[PDB]
């Protein structure tokens, strides 16, 4: 019908490391799209709420946490 | 190439700059504070400004401001045509009208090969910020152009005159731009270009 | 009933039909061409288009896609019934063709003020009633409603 | 420890803040932002003291006290069960939901009424995974206001995992 | 491959460390 | 919309014969009902249509239309032809416009040589 003849920062988020699938286990098995962002999760309100309310006290020893289990034996070491 | 402008060093604690961006750091090199790019020569600086990179950073900085709240074969005899400016008035304000006359079948008798011959003269508003000499500037020009004849300009000190509001009933043949269709007439039979 | 309105609606419908069968003759010129050619050998006087037009299946500048026989015939029978309708309307029309009364009627027009309803169905239901592809959801059957 | 300070004139500088608050307590650190776009101070700072004792002290004595550039200086101190419920009746008020789920467990927040598909659904926040299990056990596939409602966990995929009982137990603790 | 997937968890590594942070 | 339609078509019926009955009605009644009489009100345009149409019915009153099948067909063909022609004009226009855009985009707006400093619709016709 009507064939008549005449006559956005794509490479930037990969470069920065974002929009890449990742997950934090201790937080609601939550998903994170960047490694910088997840590295920012280590200092956060909710992340520290999960730690401290979990019985694992806050700040800088537990930063590298992912799963809930290992930091429990780490806190027993504390 | 610097056009005699003085770019102060970054540490000299800021005379208005042309572009308040390109600076010289503690060292002699030239830098774009936004782009954070170093440039060896003023030619490289101009490549940076004419480059899409710098422009993108300018748009990003403007977004930050809102957040904070055919060309080759062109014949050219460079002949100055005759314009007839005249103060007009209607209602309810004041507008300008120009009457440009063209050749009387004197030289256009040797070129008739339907090469844009059907194309009428074209007008554009240019800022004096860019000139072959780059000395003084700060006003606009209503440039009018036709293939053979030479370009013509008319200074417009008034910020706005005759800049109407929906004159016709929104019909979309863009031609070149809203300006041309909105307010130009090309008497091609007599070779008279009117603009108002 | 003001006859003016009726005769009006009639001329309008006739216009609609002419426009429909004209749109058809447009998309596929063969529809007319085919027909006309045959007509040529029945009524010798009939003037027929330039052969080139017929072959290239074009009416002016644009050469249209060739259609298969079943469709050409179909549309020809559809146009047939259309022309029947037209002939009927033309017939009835031939057989059919103050201030105090103005305010008189304008007063009665106030009747039933609370008639909340959108009315966009006089020329649209007709235009639609006679157009290409009027049967399917979007584009399945060339036949008009 | 750290105190927020606001309603600050951009002409107030870092040395001026330091000299100001050292009069109150010892100041460990001062973060006093500088806008890169405007090349100016954005008019609020953060002063980290050596403890929350001096922090709270400075909050009490400092608040609504010092007048800098005619503008007053302000100082301010710086995970639950969720059940999705589907096919609710149109006669069910949020307060009625509160009454229905109070008997099963204490609500940390108010229910959230939303419409899917026409389809009345709500999110109910319980303070306890076990009380949430009670409202589930009793209220799942039940008829209220002559309408069958479904009670389960809301998605996060859905709540109620094994680690969820473990950590929600702790947040209760 | 196997050596890349053989790695112990960083928290498993923290316990060996007197200054784990 | 039946009301609006009816009043438009009625005032159009009368307006088609005299044009004096409506100009009197407007001054007699004073109702925001006939606000479509002014070319300001959008619907006014469609009005100008209806009246014209009725004006047309007054054209051949007393005359019958005796068009035959052959003729009707010929006519619809010619209409088609017209549409094709118009389509071609549209095309050509688009082309010329394209040329203009090219050249405008392709000339030196820096070759300045100024001299001084500082209704057309009815004029863009012929008479
Ligand atoms: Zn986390
Ligand atoms: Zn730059």
């Amino acid at each position: 019908e009507g064939a008549e003849q005449v006559d956005m920062p794509y490479w930037l988020y990969k470069l920065h490391g974002l929009d890449r699938e990742y997950r934090c286990e201790i937080c609601s098995n939550k998903v994170y799209n960047g490694r910088r962002t997840f590295e920012r999760h280590f200092n956060e309100e909710r992340h520290i709420y999960h730690l401290r309310c979990l019985g694992i006290e806050p700040s800088s020893v537990f930063k590298g946490i992912t799963k809930i289990k290992e930091a429990q034996e780490l806190w027993k070491n504390m | 190439l610097s056009k005699g402008e003085n770019v102060p060093y970054t540490f000299q604690d800021e005379q208005v700059r042309s572009n308040p961006y390109i600076y010289k750091n503690h060292s002699g090199k030239l830098v774009c504070k936004l782009c954070n790019t170093m440039h060896m020569s003023w030619s490289s600086v101009e490549r940076h400004l004419g480059g899409k990179k710098h422009g993108l950073n300018v748009l990003r900085r403007g977004i930050s401001i809102e957040k904070s709240s055919x060309x080759x074969x062109x014949x050219x005899x460079x002949x100055x045509x005759x314009x007839x400016x005249x103060x007009x008035x209607x209602x309810g304000s004041v507008g300008l009208a120009i009457q440009v006359n063209y050749s009387s079948e004197v030289k256009e008798n040797s070129v008739d090969s339907d090469d844009k011959a059907k194309v009428p003269p074209l007008i554009r508003i240019v800022s004096g910020l860019e000139l072959s000499d780059t000395k003084q500037k700060g006003k606009k020009f209503l440039v009018i152009a036709y293939e053979p004849f030479e370009n013509i300009a008319i200074e417009l000190p008034p910020n706005e005159i005759l800049f109407s509001e929906n004159n016709d009933m929104d019909n979309n043949n863009d031609g070149v731009d809203e300006l041309n269709k909105k307010c130009t007439f090309w008497d091609a039979i007599s070779k008279l270009y009117y603009v108002q | 009933m003001n006859l003016l309105e009726t005769r009006r609606s009639l001329l309008e419908e006739m216009e609609i039909i002419e426009n429909a069968i004209a749109e058809r003759i447009q998309r596929n010129p063969e529809l007319y061409y085919h027909y006309i050619q045959e007509s040529s050998k029945v009524f010798p006087d009939t003037k027929l288009p330039r052969s080139s037009l017929i072959a290239e299946n074009k009416i002016y500048k644009f050469k249209k896609v060739k259609r298969k026989r079943k469709q050409i015939i179909l549309q020809q029978h559809e146009i047939n019934i259309f022309l029947r309708d037209y002939q009927e309307k033309q017939q009835t029309f031939n057989k059919i063709n103050f201030e105090r009364k103005l305010q008189q009627l304008e007063k009665e027009l106030k009747n039933e003020d609370e008639n909340f309803e959108l009315d966009i169905n006089s020329k649209k239901d007709k235009y639609a009633l006679f157009s290409s592809s009027s049967d399917p959801s979007r584009r399945t059957n060339i036949l008009s409603d | 420890n750290t105190v927020y300070v606001g309603n600050i004139d951009p002409r107030i500088t870092k040395e001026q803040l330091y000299e100001l608050f050292i009069q109150i307590n010892p100041v460990l650190r001062i973060k006093y932002p500088k806008d890169k776009v405007l090349q100016a101070y954005q008019g609020y700072a953060f002063i980290e003291f050596y403890n929350q004792g001096d922090a709270q002290y400075a909050i009490k004595i400092m608040n609504n006290t010092v007048r800098l550039y005619d503008r007053l200086i302000k100082v301010r101190q710086v995970p639950i069960a969720k059940l999705f419920i589907k096919n609710l009746a149109d006669s069910i008020d949020s307060d009625q939901l509160v009454k229905i789920f109070n008997k099963f467990g204490k609500l940390i927040r108010e229910p959230e009424i939303f419409y899917l598909s026409k389809l009345k659904c709500a999110y109910v926040y319980f303070e306890d995974f076990e009380k949430a299990d009670l409202a589930i056990k009793s209220l799942n596939n039940q008829l209220v206001a002559n309408n069958r409602i479904t009670v389960d966990y809301a998605f996060k995929n859905g709540k109620g995992n094994a680690k969820y009982g473990d950590d929600v137990d702790r947040l209760l603790n | 491959k196997r050596r890349k997937t053989e790695k112990p968890s960083l928290s498993q590594l923290k316990s060996q460390v007197p200054y784990p942070q | 919309s039946r009301r609006d339609m009816e009043v438009i078509k009625l005032t159009a019926r009368y307006y088609a014969k005299d044009k004096s009955i409506v100009e009197q009605m407007i001054s007699k009644d004073g109702e925001a009902r006939l606000n479509f009489m002014n070319s300001s009100h959008p619907l006014h345009k469609t009005f100008t249509d209806f009246v014209a149409q009725y004006k047309r019915v007054y054209s051949f009153t007393g005359q019958e239309i005796k068009k035959s099948k052959r003729t009707i067909l010929d006519n619809c063909f010619e209409r088609t032809q017209y549409w094709e022609f118009e389509k071609d004009k549209d095309r050509e226009h688009d082309k010329l416009v394209e040329l203009c855009k090219i050249q405008f985009a392709a000339i030196p707006w820096d070759k300045f040589t100024q001299v001084a400093k500082f209704d057309l619709e009815q004029m863009r016709l012929r008479r």
